[PDB]
């Protein structure tokens, strides 16, 4: 009837790693790497908790060293690729000349590396877009969200583009105000 | 367990001082570098998470200290641009993981860095045999050892009775003392006492040997002066048991 | 600033010594660790606990009901306990071990036989005419001095003969000087020679 | 029309495809007119259908005209005739599910029956079949059983249900427990010690059963001789055995029945029985012991044999001297004049040799 | 204040665009059955997908989820201390964190903005937390239970949720439909109509 998960992972050769708390599927916070600071997925949690920073990294570097070992346990058995499953949808119901947000749903994939594009008609334009880090699933596959503030023109056609090594060639899932 | 090498060391007014730290057994995911100034406290300089950007706690000299932490074991804290004001007690620690993983320390490396080798001298060691004054009074015999005229203060004074060392009756002074509680670069002195049964010193058979281990230097130090060549050595004075006058 | 302690504190040998530690308030999940340091050497572990109470060899540990305060207990204090005892916090909210200001404990040796004196030692190497030595005196005494500036003295330090079970405070005063002689030193106990 | 079969608890995916390849409108229907899964735009909707969340589909496969309907962890009742409606198409399909269970999971023992029960859905007419571990193939029916398991038949079986010309896989492990023995025969002298042990199917377990050996003899019928033990987690730990031949266990199996000496009466057979916490306890083997006596008093050399000794064999006495003075099929060796020297007392048959012993003869004074 | 976390340790040995990838995954879980009452902590570990070694708060020690994780199991359970930490998990880790967020996650509540529209009626519920909610269609004070359907619960990753509940029906001239929402953000059963 509730879950608090702190999920973390190290990825080679990319050498990128993540640290986060999934509470009931929605993120709480994820310690950024370069920045090396606490980052909440929502700010309202801003002054309550106040998590440690380099603290994350200690784990991470561990998970690396665990990975180094666990690799030589399998005789260097690589990752079995997985394709994502993409659907694009509107936050609220889409009205005419009313503010809104596109949400790009990338799901059930792994490893956690993706290239997402927000483009209209094929115009690669990004105005204050948003991307959440990788959310862990039940199957320990991955989830993720790109947002897209926008206005409902009967003219435009907005499109979502996700590149992954699972699909032998880039995916384009479209949407148009109907 | 973890070892810190080298344990002692000294270099010029500036130089590369390469201080290693090695975890002989366990994998070390994390490294903590502490430095301690004389009678102060343990200060946290840096944090090295394996194969990462080393996080220096605020209030540090930045690129002055560089951590090479290599795989799981070899960890190199190297300090270039040496300064006299930086001479201190440098202590390293290893961790078997993240939060709440026991923090495993090491020896620690005591280091003095001066502006030249002209201040480096080995100890001049002489003994002092007791007085039958003490004998006649306490029925005990207390020797004394004085090793003076050296630098840096790094030394270890041990005793040998009959050619074999002793941990009882021996009380050394805690901290070698300055001969010049003024001069910036001074020379030091150390006095250790060994007390035995009055008669134990009265039998001439007993072999009493006082020793001082001085870690000065090595060959790689460029030596101009015609005088003695102040490198790591063992200087000693002595005497046998004394008869009764 | 993690936790506060009294700078320095004194005890007596064989005597139970209780070491106070106040930390502010500490978070829900953090252990309290007590590390100590031999005079010059790395620090070393002592004992720790979440809450309630804990004890093992080398010491015991007293944690207050509200986890606001903690007390390190030393049942029977030996000479080797003389050291600095740090009180720190390590756990879920603190990844780093942050070393406190410290409590220095000096434990005072009980001398069996308060029969003090000053003996001038004969030289072996025949090098310095120096040595006058001061030993076997009550522990209520502290040494002295300087101030001659050509004359050297050391802090009173304890020796222990295990064979005979005997502890005595012995300081030492030496110099190279014309005038320098025994008693002329800065302060002492009555009995001499 | 078409039909697909799947094992209860498995996951079956029945395809539906529209000629035109594009993401388009569609929904699925259970036999009587009920919407199950459906799409509205890029959204997915699960319907009033009793399947609730148990049903899903692959959204990535929606681009081109593939629109599958899957099911996780089936049940018998899931069996039905499914519709699929896309771009005005009735494409049909039917799901028949089955299941196979043993009567008991615990490892069975030698000679005990095993009843395999098939679970059919309403409106089915299937049959069965089984490929044993040894290749042996027994044909079943609505329900099939193989009685009296052979240790040879112990292993992974394979069961085949057949419907509408489409196979369905069932594998069940068995590995029957048992004794390697079931005949144990030991021939010894009058002073010689006799002991035996017994083999098994060898797994760990714990707290497993009990056991005991019930004696028979020649001399003094109405054979009783409890000789009982209790085995638990490899601990043998005697159960109060008999005092007649005053013997010991050697607890911690392998189980070695110890005897001080083999006497004349201790000759006989009897059988050993094992039981275990996993019930149906008929596991047992047996034992066979026969004894010979060479004692020669005065002129009489009399030498005789006890025990079962199937009475087709030959008891003789030779000495390497004149051949078999007296040789016949029987338990008694008689020779009057004891020719000096150590003879050879023959026991065995056209078989190799069994239980040979000898003694000497000194002429007179 | 002060949100806390957990930690891991090494295995046996050491270590050292089409490139073949490798992935390590560590999930410190937790499970809360109605609050601070019986609590099940989980410390998992993975390789790619596959889970290898595990720690169940209810098993009190590290088990193995495959012969692939066999060694690490024996290795960690050989370390006295660590096991005494993970054993205390539920109390040091779970209860704690939960205690911090008992406010802004557990008890966090937000109104379900609700709409409606033909495309067959549609009922669009939006921006509500948690996602435990009931939406039932009504034709004239009667409840229409059949021919309905749901997009089910949807997730936006911003802590808002959303759902589309369709109702397939044929109306006539002067009846009235209704779409009713009860979410434990509401004292009253928020409703909406169509004619």
């Amino acid at each position: 009837e509730h879950v608090i998960i702190q999920a973390e992972f190290y990825l080679n050769p990319d050498q990128s790693g993540e640290f986060m708390f999934d509470f009931d599927g929605d993120e709480i916070f994820h310690v950024d790497m370069a920045k090396k600071e606490t980052v909440w997925r929502l700010e309202e949690f801003g002054r309550f908790a106040s998590f440690e920073a380099q603290g994350a990294l200690a784990n991470i570097a561990v998970d690396k060293a665990n990975l180094e070992i666990m690799t030589k346990r399998s005789n260097y058995t690589p990752i079995t690729n997985v394709p994502p499953e993409v659907t694009v949808l509107t936050n609220s119901p889409v009205e005419l000349r009313e503010p809104n947000v596109l949400i790009c749903f990338i799901d059930k994939f792994t490893p956690p590396v993706v290239n997402v594009t927000w483009l209209r008609n094929g115009k690669p334009v990004t105005t204050g877009v948003s991307e959440t880090v990788f959310l862990p699933r039940e199957d320990h596959l991955f989830r993720k969200f790109h947002y897209l503030p926008f206005l409902p023109s009967t003219e435009d056609v907005y499109d979502c583009r996700v590149e992954h090594w699972g699909l032998d060639e880039p995916l384009l899932k479209h949407w148009e105000f109907d | 367990v973890v070892s810190q090498h080298p344990s002692w060391v000294i270099a010029k007014s500036g130089t590369s001082v390469k201080i290693e730290c090695r975890s002989l057994d366990f994998q070390a995911t994390t490294m903590f570098w502490y430095r301690q100034f004389p009678k102060q406290s343990l200060m946290l300089m840096a944090t090295s998470n394996e194969g990462s950007k080393a996080t220096y706690e605020q209030g540090v000299e930045k690129d002055k200290f560089l951590i090479n932490h290599a795989s799981l074991t070899l960890s190199t804290l190297t300090v270039t641009s040496a300064h006299p004001e930086d001479s201190s007690f440098y202590i390293c620690s290893a961790r078997g993981g993240s939060y709440n993983s026991p923090l495993h320390f090491g020896n620690g490396t005591r280091l003095t860095v001066t502006e030249d080798l002209k201040n480096v001298f080995p100890p001049e060691v002489a003994v002092f045999e007791p007085s039958e004054a003490e004998i006649s009074h306490t029925q005990k015999a207390t020797l004394v050892c004085l090793a003076t005229g050296f630098y840096p203060d790094h030394v270890e004074l041990s005793w040998w009775v009959n050619g074999k060392e002793v941990h009882s009756g021996v009380s050394t002074d805690p901290q070698p003392l300055k001969e010049q509680p003024a001069l910036n670069d001074s020379r030091y002195s150390l006095s250790s006492r060994l007390r035995v049964s009055a008669t134990f010193w009265q039998n001439p058979r007993n072999h009493f040997r006082c020793q001082v281990q001085f870690y000065g230097l090595s060959e790689n130090d460029e030596w101009t002066q015609d005088r003695a060549k102040p490198v790591t050595q063992i200087v000693s004075a002595e005497a046998w048991g004394r008869a009764d006058c | 600033a993690k936790t506060t302690q009294p700078n320095s504190m004194e005890s007596n040998e064989e005597e139970p010594v209780h070491l106070p530690c106040n930390h502010s308030t500490i978070s829900g999940t953090d252990y309290i660790h007590w590390y100590r340091q031999l005079p010059s050497q790395g620090p070393e572990y002592v004992i720790h606990g979440l809450t309630s109470n804990v004890n093992n060899r080398m010491a015991s540990l007293a944690i207050a009901e509200d986890r606001k305060s903690s007390t390190l207990i030393l049942h029977r204090a030996t000479l080797r306990d003389a050291a600095v005892y740090y009180c720190t916090v390590y756990g879920g909210a603190t990844n780093k071990l942050i070393f406190g200001t410290g409590t220095l404990l000096a434990v005072q040796p009980n001398i069996q036989n308060p029969d003090p004196a000053v003996y001038q030692l004969r030289d072996s190497k025949s090098s310095d005419k120096s040595v006058c030595l001061f030993t076997d005196f009550d522990s209520q005494t502290n040494v002295s001095q300087s101030k001659d500036s050509d004359v050297y003295i050391t802090d009173k330090t304890v020796l222990d003969m295990r064979s005979m079970d005997f502890k005595s405070n012995s300081a030492v005063a030496w110099s190279n000087k014309s005038d320098f002689a025994c008693a002329n030193n800065s302060i002492i106990p009555e009995d001499t020679f | 029309k078409k039909v697909v079969l799947g094992k209860k608890g498995d996951t079956v995916e029945l395809t539906c495809t529209a000629s035109q390849k594009k993401s388009i409108q569609f929904h699925w229907k259970n036999s009587n007119q009920i919407k199950i899964l459906g799409n509205y735009g890029s959204f997915l909707w699960k319907g009033p259908s009793k399947l609730n969340d148990r049903a899903d589909s692959r959204r990535s496969l929606w681009d081109q005209g593939n629109f599958p309907l899957i099911i996780k962890n089936l049940k018998i009742e899931d069996s039905d005739t499914y519709i699929c409606e896309v771009e005005d198409q009735k494409e049909e399909v039917q799901l028949l599910v089955f299941g196979l269970t043993a009567n008991s999971d615990t490892h069975l023992l030698q000679g005990q029956s095993l009843t395999l029960t098939l679970e059919s859905p309403p409106g089915s007419s299937p049959s069965v079949q089984c490929r044993s571990p040894r290749g042996k193939n027994i044909q079943g029916g609505k329900t099939l059983s193989v009685s009296q398991l052979e240790l040879q038949d112990s292993g992974t079986w394979t069961c085949t249900v057949l419907q509408n010309q489409k196979k369905v896989e069932f594998k069940i492990d068995i590995v029957v427990l048992a004794f390697q023995k079931a005949s144990s025969i030991v021939y010894k002298k009058e002073g010689e010690q006799v002991e035996f042990s017994f083999p098994l199917a060898f797994t760990v377990e714990k707290l497993t059963g009990s056991g005991e050996l019930w004696w028979q003899a020649e001399r003094a019928s109405s054979s009783k001789s409890w000789i009982t033990f209790d085995l638990k987690n490899k601990e043998v730990s005697v159960k109060r055995v008999t005092q007649d031949p005053k013997l010991q266990m050697g607890k911690k199996l392998p189980l070695h029945l110890t005897l001080p000496q083999a006497l004349p009466q201790y000759a006989g057979s009897g059988n050993l029985t094992l039981a275990l916490e996993a019930k149906t306890g008929k596991l047992h083997q047996e034992v066979n012991l026969v004894v010979m006596r060479a004692t020669q008093l005065q002129k009489n050399l009399t030498c005789e044999v006890w025990g079962p000794t199937s009475p087709k064999l030959m008891l003789s006495l030779k000495l390497e001297n004149k051949e078999a003075k007296v040789s016949k099929r029987e338990k008694a060796v008689w020779v009057l004049n004891p020719e000096a020297g150590m003879w050879q007392c023959l026991l065995s048959d056209s078989g190799q040799v069994l239980l040979e012993s000898n003694i000497k003869v000194l002429p007179a004074a | 204040f002060s949100w806390g976390a957990e930690g891991q340790r090494p295995g046996f040995g050491s270590g050292g665009d089409t490139r073949p990838r490798f992935l390590e995954q560590v999930k410190h879980e937790c499970h809360f059955f109605n609050g601070t009452e019986r609590v099940r902590f989980l410390d998992r570990y993975f390789y790619h997908q596959e889970e290898y070694v595990r720690f169940d708060s209810d098993v009190g020690e590290y088990r193995a989820v495959t012969e692939l994780g066999r060694p690490d199991a024996e290795y960690w359970n050989s370390q006295k201390d660590l096991l005494e930490q993970k054993r205390a998990a539920v109390d040091t880790y779970c209860r704690h964190n939960y205690g911090v967020g008992e406010s802004f996650t557990v008890q966090r509540r937000v109104y379900p903005e609700v709409t409606v529209y033909p495309a067959l009626l549609v009922c669009s519920v939006n921006g509500f937390y948690p996602g435990s909610i009931e939406v039932r269609w009504f034709r004239n004070g009667q409840e229409e239970k059949t021919g309905v359907v749901s997009t089910g619960l949807i997730q936006n990753g911003d802590w808002t949720f959303q759902t589309l509940v369709m109702l397939e029906t044929v109306p006539r001239s002067g009846e009235v439909y209704t779409c009713q929402v009860e979410h434990p953000s509401l004292t009253s059963p928020l409703t909406v109509e169509w004619r």
